């Protein structure tokens, strides 16, 4: 596995609210080691039978936290990754939607001389199956396992976990990276993770539309991941300069299309999928490895 | 959100940017009066719609008199204008702007700046090949496409636009003229959260004068919601009114040229759900987010017409292909 495991100790930035409720809830009765959190005003009180902060300083001297997940509205992200990137926390998760890409191009550049790594915005999380779930993505689709996923989206992520649970392979640790135009942790960053994890012997990248970090991560892999890869770009059908959704998911001039990735994949010997159905089923093909749920 | 030429205009001018100027004319009496109050031989008047390609549309117009501009408005005000970058049905015009006439252009510039998602770094991109396809320049003749990076500490710093100044061959009070259009730009740039601006002609006038002729700037709609007098410019009318009636209701709607419909939720999964679709002979009539495929699978959102949890489907596939069969 990477980045978090069952010793993982997690704060919640916007705990008391109705996400970081819901899902730290869900965390708790996956066995995630929910700490306390943090909401400006309610330090000092109990919620969920855990301690409430009114600093990440306070919730970091009271915990050991060495995660935090961020469940606060756009508008207050960057005040609430800046503080915990202060705070001695190694990982941050953003769930939020809607942070300006200005916002991310500074807390991205604040980063550069950090020991701290941050994933999302605009993303479902991180989960290693068995251990930690950080995030809203739902436990029971997910199997501890040997193969790795990255991917730039949140339900689309779950069809790739729900096929390699199906086939007994399952999931060392998952990385939803977000649709956003600057994430915090891009797709090399999490290939050279999974890379140096044993636990992980097969790598599924997701990508769609916008951008040309599948064809960057592509020219990475070709030359620094000897596991094998599987690629799945979605959005062959968009069409063009109309947001998809994701502020990430655009093509702009006659880039950030789709068959364009797969050429990408093809140069760089990199297996691929085009259909959202198959991307286990070609995971299977290029292992060989037995589906011991068939018989 | 994208905004008008007079309101790009209006935005660049504030910071300091040196504009064709113009009078936004909402009936033919403004316009005529626009002219007048120019005091110009020569006008332009411009339809204001969201998409380039107005001029090849016939929604760009030289004129020499009030009447004259008090008739181009009459032809214009009104009547949706088609061009390249629209659809078939084309877009609103509500208004003209009146504009002062820059003849005669020695030159045309280009310069623009975007947020680069692979350097991660505010980028600004210049070349002598203004007024044309700066696409199709970027392809032929790269060398001809000038970049700067801009560190965010320190920002846009007077050398780095001195460095693209004499690349692009200006001269004397043009240097000075170019640091100071891009500086302004820069700080426009941070301080509205523009997505991304194009100067296209950035036009050197017989004389030496450096002026932003058109272009377009879009900005992050993420942050309208600290910029409420930029909020205020939202021109609904230039909207598709489905993708914004959707929109209302807090629903990404994107409207395609097939026949199936589908609901989903998470855009990944909306994409690949028409892809596979369009994998088993279907033609997608839109994206949508949250014959007809209802696709949920739930992540943060907790759980002829086909069903993947009326006709049930049991996986991705099996949906593509139960709704293409009807
Ligand atoms: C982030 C998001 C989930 C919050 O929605 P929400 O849970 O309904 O919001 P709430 O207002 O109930 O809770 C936000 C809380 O943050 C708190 N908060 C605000 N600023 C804060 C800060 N700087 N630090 C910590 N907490 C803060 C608020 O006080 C509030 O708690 P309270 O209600 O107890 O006062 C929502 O804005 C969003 O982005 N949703 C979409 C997420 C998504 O789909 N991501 C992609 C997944 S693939």
């Amino acid at each position: 596995s990477v980045l978090v495991d069952k010793n993982t100790k997690v704060l919640v930035q916007g705990f008391t609210g109705k996400n970081g409720t819901f899902h730290s809830e869900q965390a708790i009765a996956y066995g995630t080691n929910i700490v306390g959190g943090v909401t400006p005003g309610k330090g000092g009180t109990t919620h969920l039978d855990r301690p409430v902060f009114n600093t990440m300083a306070e919730a970091v001297a009271a915990t050991g936290a060495d995660a935090s997940v961020i469940y606060v509205p756009a508008p207050f992200v960057k005040d609430s990754a800046i503080e915990v990137i202060d705070s001695g926390v190694k990982l941050v998760v953003i769930i939020t939607e809607g942070v300006p890409t200005l916002d991310m191009l500074v807390v991205k550049e604040y980063l550069k001389d950090k020991d701290v790594r941050v994933i999302g915005p605009n993303c479902p999380g991180i989960i290693t199956p068995g251990e930690c779930k950080i995030g809203i993505m739902p436990g029971h689709i997910h199997m501890k396992g040997k193969v790795g996923i990255i991917s730039r989206s949140g339900t689309l992520t779950y069809e790739a976990v729900a096929q390699t649970t199906k086939l007994g392979f399952g999931q060392s640790t998952c990385i939803g990276i977000g649709g956003d135009p600057i994430p915090g942790m891009n797709q090399i960053e999490a290939l050279k993770l999974l890379e140096n994890d044993p636990q992980t012997e097969a790598i599924i990248l997701i990508g769609e539309i916008g951008g040309t970090a599948e064809e960057e991560a592509a020219e990475y892999i070709k030359h620094n991941v000897t596991k094998p890869v599987i690629g799945y770009i979605a959005g062959v059908t968009a069409p063009p300069g109309k947001r998809m959704g994701h502020a990430g998911a655009i093509i702009s001039g006659g880039k950030g299309t789709a068959e364009e990735k797969f050429a990408a994949f093809e140069a760089a010997g990199i297996a691929y999928t085009r259909s959202p159905a198959e991307i286990g089923k070609k995971l299977k093909e290029v292992t060989g490895w037995e589906n011991l749920y068939f018989q | 959100m994208n905004l008008h030429e007079y309101q790009a205009k209006d935005l660049l001018e504030s910071y300091g940017l040196k504009v064709q100027k113009g009078i936004v004319a909402h009936n033919p009496n403004e316009a005529a009066q626009a002219f007048d109050q120019l005091g110009g031989k020569f006008a332009v008047v411009k339809a204001q719609v969201h998409a380039g390609g107005r001029g090849k549309a016939g929604g760009v117009k030289v004129v020499k008199s009030s009447q004259e501009t008090r008739e181009v408005a009459e032809s214009l005000i009104g009547k949706n204008l088609v061009t390249f970058q629209t659809d078939a049905e084309g877009q609103p015009v509500n208004s003209v702007g009146v504009f002062e006439d820059v003849y005669p252009v020695t030159r045309e510039l280009y310069l623009g700046a975007v947020v680069d998602r692979s350097s991660r770094k505010v980028t600004f991109m210049a070349s002598t090949e203004g007024g044309v396809d700066i696409e199709e320049v970027a392809h032929n003749s790269p060398e001809k496409i000038l970049k700067v990076e801009v560190d965010p500490l320190v920002g846009l710093q007077p050398f780095q636009a001195r460095e693209v100044a004499f690349k692009l061959g200006l001269e004397g009070k043009q240097i000075n003229d170019f640091v100071k259009t891009m500086l302004g730009a820069y700080k426009a740039f941070i301080e509205c959260d523009f997505a991304l601006f194009e100067i296209n002609p950035l036009a050197v006038r017989e004389n030496g004068e450096i002026v932003c002729v058109d272009g377009k700037i879009n900005l992050d709609s993420n942050a309208l919601y600290r910029h409420p007098k930029l909020l205020a410019l939202r021109d609904k009318s230039q909207e598709n009114a489905k993708e914004l009636k959707a929109s209302e209701h807090e629903l990404n709607y994107v409207a395609l040229e097939g026949n199936i419909g589908c609901m989903v939720n998470g855009a990944g999964l909306a994409m690949a759900t028409m892809d596979i679709i369009q994998l088993y002979g279907g033609k997608p009539a839109n994206f949508l987010d949250v014959a007809i495929l209802i696709n949920i699978f739930g992540g943060i959102v907790r759980c002829p017409v086909v069903v993947r949890l009326l006709i049930p489907a049991d996986g991705l596939a099996d949906a593509a292909d139960k709704v293409v069969k009807s």
